[PDB]
């Protein structure tokens, strides 16, 4: 177990942790979806404007510029995500959908202190999607909840 | 009347398939009345 | 009437359906606005890296950017607009600000029970911008109260 | 002092003026972050497709797509960063972590009465990216206390 500085150094850090150490680095790990692995000893000057020529349309450049573009691409997939589940901002969200024997049937323990995620994950592997689904349905029963109570609130 | 057959322009080549389309987009934000009001009330609770 | 999983499926189908029926729809437009029309039966695998060649500079190559950007590009604006109206993360968010006649003079029923979205939304298509325009206002004059409480808050 | 709807259009308006009254101002800074500088007396139709020909990539239509994802590119860090400290969708956020003389110390009053944002944020010039470390990893410090409470509880 490290220092809070360093746990911020650390992406990826508890991956062969347990799952319950996992949650300490869960910013570290959303940074780096936009910003790649952070720099610790130097920080250089990330400004505008280094195209001085028609180097844009080179190998690098076009490579560049679809990894720049792919990365934010997908940083909205999971924003989005989590907003149609009702989870927009944050980085632990509890839901109304029950969890099922099905999918896994493992304690608190039995998970948390036992797998790690990318393990857990794998075990949950098959009934992701549809749970993304529920997710997703859960948010719509509740959005419809609230036209109904706007209708009987005068 | 006579008719006789025309190949000038490909546009309406593409005309004869594209006919039954058409491209929209999408305005998700909506605005309406509501009985609902912001801060601590939402009609008395 | 259909399912929690057919909604799920169904982009703008609640658009000739009235206005209160079409809230169990909103997660399901919004997740078009960046991934498209949802795909059920198959789902392949969309991930990076399938331009093999000096291809992104033909036409397809070009537009495809062009479409994908200006995907994003449009999904922020919606995003950034709620955020400075306090709404950030939310499908239904309720206002400060007060209904006008001027603008619309119906019910709840004569809109909600009787009216479809883009019907609605032509009616209110002269009064909108302003609306806007108070939506930031409202949040300002929010921010404002803050900062006055912050400092009689010592 | 002018009025709301002046206040919209009035992008670094002030800027020259006292920390505390620039919180008004606030959602106006934010719209220009995409959309750059608003528009009154005129609103064009901002729409798509007004590339007709091979123009895409001359020199103009590279400079104006690199305009454009550097727009977007930046916007997000700064929403990304709000994330990771828990102030996502907020314009003005509390946090748990406390002020350091040491970065400044200076009253209400001597900051918020008497200083403009740049001419504090250069006093703060030094201490900044520090605090930027501390507001993220007291995220983080409240993140483990929820797993921890998620243990306890069942
Ligand atoms: C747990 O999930 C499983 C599968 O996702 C559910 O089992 C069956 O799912 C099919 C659809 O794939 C339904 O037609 C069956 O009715 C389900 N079985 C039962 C007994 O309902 C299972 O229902 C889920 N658990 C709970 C408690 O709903
Ligand atoms: C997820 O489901 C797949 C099946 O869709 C499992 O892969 C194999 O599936 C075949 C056909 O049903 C079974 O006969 C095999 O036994 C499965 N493999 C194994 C190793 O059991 C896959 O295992 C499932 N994932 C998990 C974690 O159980
Ligand atoms: C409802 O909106 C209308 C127009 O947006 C307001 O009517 C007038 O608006 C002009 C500005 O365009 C003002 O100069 C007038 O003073 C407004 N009239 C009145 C009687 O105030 C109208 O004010 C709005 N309704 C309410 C209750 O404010
Ligand atoms: C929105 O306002 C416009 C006017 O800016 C309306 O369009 C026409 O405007 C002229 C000039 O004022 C009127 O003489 C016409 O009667 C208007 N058309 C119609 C069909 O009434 C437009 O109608 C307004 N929108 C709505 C939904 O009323
Ligand atoms: C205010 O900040 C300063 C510097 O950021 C802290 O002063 C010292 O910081 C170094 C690390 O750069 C530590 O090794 C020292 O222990 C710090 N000094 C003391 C007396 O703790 C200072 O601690 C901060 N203020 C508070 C109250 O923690
Ligand atoms: C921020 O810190 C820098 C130093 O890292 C200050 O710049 C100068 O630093 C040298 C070396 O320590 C000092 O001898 C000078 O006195 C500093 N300049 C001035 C004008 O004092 C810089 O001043 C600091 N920023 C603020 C606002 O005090």
């Amino acid at each position: 177990a490290v220092g809070m500085g360093a746990v911020l150094l650390g992406f990826l850090g508890a991956a062969g942790s347990t799952m319950g150490a996992a949650s300490i680095t869960l910013t570290v790990q959303v940074r780096q979806l936009l910003s790649g692995i952070v720099q610790q000893q130097s920080n250089l000057l990330r400004a505008p404007e280094a195209q001085q020529h028609l180097l844009q349309l080179t190998v690098w450049g076009i490579k560049q510029l679809q990894a720049r573009v792919l990365a934010v691409e997908r940083y909205l997939q999971d924003q989005q995500l989590l907003g149609i589940w009702g989870c927009s901002g944050r980085l632990i969200c509890c839901t109304n959908v029950p969890w099922n024997a099905s999918w896994s049937n493992k304690s608190y323990s039995e998970i948390w202190d036992n797998l790690t995620w990318v393990e857990w994950e794998r075990e949950i592997s098959n009934y992701t999607q549809h749970i993304y689904n529920l997710l997703q349905e859960s948010q719509n029963q509740q959005e419809k909840n609230e036209q109904d109570l706007l209708a009987l609130d005068k | 009347e006579t008719f006789r057959p025309a190949g000038g322009d490909m546009r309406d080549n593409w005309r004869s398939e594209l006919y039954k389309y058409k491209v929209v987009k999408i305005k998700p934000l909506g605005v309406a009345p509501t009985r609902c009001r912001r801060r601590v009330v939402g009609r008395r609770r």
